RNA sequence: CGCAGAUAUCAGGAGGAACACCGGUGGCGAAGGCGGGUCUCUGGGCAGUAACUGACGCUGAGGAGCGAAAGCGUGGGGAGCGAACAGGAUUAGAUACCCUGGUAGUCCACGCCGUAAACGGUGGGUACUAGGUGUGGGUUUCCUUCCUUGGGAUCCGUGCCGUAGCUAACGCAUUAAGUACCCCGCCUGGGGAGUACGGCCGCAAGGCUAAAACUCAAAGGAAUUGACGGGGGCCCGCACAAGCGGCGGAGC
């Protein structure tokens, strides 16, 4: 079977950056990581991740049957529109943008600090 | 490496005891123990033998290859011991400074 | 404002200190 | 140059053939100063792959430099306790005078019993896409595909 | 005819400027009500936030007033938090 | 940690701490400290009127009470964080930083201890002593729209700059470290030492009170020049980079 149009999930944070198709419901159909397209480590914050990650899983939903995309972005990201640029090269339709990145009303208490 | 420390015992004109030697062979022994990077370590044990002194009876020069940087210190005292003793404790903050900015 | 005055303070009370973890035993179980 | 660059030399036209890359080929691979010696296994060479293919040499010449010039080099740089090779572009300038360079290294250690007959048989193999020269300028362009990451930069 | 300074014509002027500004006792009010949401609206941004006294120009009096009453609004769903 | 179906994503529920944007040289509290919202109970301060008593005031040894955090006890609860602790990695070696995990504890009730850089490193009360400048609160008059950092004057609190004056200097300066009175506590070379002995308190940790022998000829505060810096900013040199040939390998 197959769905024409969806959503769609980019998590950029300082170490990995990781992507999802779905449903406006929540289901998914295909998702892609830079550990799936090789690299391994360290090397896998830069946007060339993200270019090659977004690519294989928008090729993956044009194999499942997805035309148009909506998009939702979600945390530190270097390459967050490298993945958008990735996305609409790969021949889909940015439904809408939200750069819903969590933040909490002043909650749980965070690790400290580094050096 | 370990014997690959090229000792160089020497002294211009002192009556240098031959248990001079094992004291300086030693306290060159104890800082290959903590730098594995050794090829060359020129030694020195001068005496100006002026009268009157300024406080000042025995000196020395030491240098030391490393990959590259190399190591210089230089001491003087009225004898041996002040002068292998603080020779080897300036060498010991080069080397525990030179291997602290190595990596 | 200087500082080693403070640190020579607090290496008198470090001292004692361990001491007394040292000998929280003996003197309990010594002068009562 | 911390206050700046310099000019570079005024390059001279071949006699014989209308083209400054034949004078920079023999000015790269001269060596101690016999640039006549230069200039004679360089025209005895050309020639041999003039009788080689019925044809002027310098084309298959140029058509080598095709195939073992490239537009994108390596340039490193020592950052965060691990040095990292990043790609560059190079301006044509630097890539031909660097595709000469392999071509005469790895041109020397043939086996051709001369270096006339080396060279000669390392331009055809060039041409024709065989040369060692070719293999290296490869390995280049696997590094720069296997760093692509550090684009980024952009220095 | 005249300049935002330089006032030596009018009187001590009943207006606001760019520095000067008191709001609510200017205009844009009725009472300070958390019912009243289409006016609690304007001291805040898209995404729901709200506002500083260098940007509106209340006095701290209002501007406490009008954040507890947006406050309770949110707690009532009177009024679009910034939420999921 | 997963490959026994993770991470991600979505629907829901359970759950306990902290409550972004308001919110900062800003308000209150004697001090500590104090913000998710609503209700209850209660306290303090400010201004004006200045109707009332008519010097009742200020301080305060001793003493009582409050008092950050970590700790202690009985009980409850326990998501995240995290002493200790285990492992990984760096390391010459790392009982440490870094990573993964993670107990006591952090939280609530009732009691304890009663200390800190508990700092404005400035005890409290009071009068006079050049000013300017922002700012929070409340009064009030004029250009008066009288819907206004309106403007001016005044009172209280709060910050910056700056006279005289003062201080070893730094710098303080109408909120004084200035000018003067009243009361209290405290210091009298550094160390030994806020240590021991003795005592009081405390469940315990421990705190308060507090010496001597002996020893040194100094311990120190502020500031200047210099040198140094794996502090910063501006620059140069075959200093690296680019490019060529050498050395170390062998023989003389």
């Amino acid at each position: 079977k197959n769905v024409p149009h969806g959503a769609a999930h980019i998590k950029s944070t300082f170490n990995n950056t990781i992507v999802s198709i779905t449903d406006p419901q929540g289901n998914v159909i295909a998702w892609a990581s830079s550990g799936h397209v090789g690299f391994k480590g360290s090397r896998k914050s830069t946007p060339f991740a993200a270019q090659l990650a977004a690519e294989n899983a928008a090729r993956k939903a044009q194999e499942h049957g997805v035309k148009k995309v909506d998009v939702f972005v979600k945390g530190p990201g270097s390459g967050r529109e490298t993945a958008i640029r990735s996305l609409q090269a790969a021949g889909l339709e940015v439904g809408t943008i939200s750069d819903v990145t969590p933040q909490p009303h002043n909650g749980c208490r965070p690790p400290k600090r580094r050096r | 490496e370990r014997p690959h420390a090229e000792v160089v015992v020497k002294g211009r004109n002192v009556e240098v005891p031959d248990h001079f030697r094992t004291y300086v062979s030693e306290k060159l022994s104890r800082l290959e123990r903590f730098d594995k990077t050794i090829y060359l370590f020129d030694v020195e044990l001068d005496h100006e033998r002026n009268r009157r002194q300024r406080k000042n009876c025995q000196h020395v020069e030491i240098t030391a290859r490393g990959r590259g940087p190399v190591v210089r210190g230089e001491a003087c005292a009225d004898s041996f011991y002040t002068a292998f003793e603080s020779a080897v404790q300036k060498l010991e903050g080069r080397l525990r400074r030179a291997k602290d900015r190595r990596k | 404002g200087s500082v080693i005055k403070k640190r020579r303070k607090r290496m008198s009370k470090k001292k004692h200190r361990k001491l007394l973890r040292r000998t929280r035993v003996q003197r309990r179980k010594l002068g009562k | 140059p911390r206050k700046g660059p310099a000019p570079k030399r005024p390059l001279v036209n071949d006699p014989v053939y209308g083209s400054q890359l034949v004078t920079q080929l023999v000015n790269k691979v001269l060596l101690e100063g016999k640039k006549s010696l230069a200039e004679r296994i360089v025209y005895g060479a050309l020639e041999q792959a003039r009788e080689k293919t019925g044809t002027d040499p310098v084309v298959t010449l140029k058509r080598a430099l095709d195939n073992v010039k490239p537009a994108l080099e390596v340039r490193s740089r020592r950052v965060g306790g691990a040095t990292y090779q990043v790609p560059v572009e190079v301006r044509p300038d630097r890539s031909t005078t660097l595709a000469l360079r392999w071509l005469v290294n790895f041109s020397r250690q043939r086996r051709e019993k001369t270096m006339v007959e080396r060279l000669a048989n390392e331009i055809l193999d060039a041409s024709n896409g065989l040369g060692a020269s070719v293999k290296r300028r490869e390995d280049t362009h696997k590094m720069a595909e296997a760093n692509r990451a550090f684009a980024h930069y952009r220095w | 005819m005249m300049a935002v300074k330089k006032s030596r014509k009018r009187t001590a002027a009943t207006e606001l400027k760019k520095p000067r500004r008191n709001q609510l006792e200017a205009l844009g009010v009725t009472t300070i009500d958390y019912k009243d949401v289409a006016v609690l609206r304007t001291f805040l941004s898209e995404r729901g936030k709200i506002r500083s006294r260098h940007v509106t120009g209340l006095t701290p009096q209002q501007q406490r007033q009008v954040a507890t009453a947006i406050k309770n609004a949110r707690e009532m769903a009177l009024l679009p938090m910034a939420g999921p």
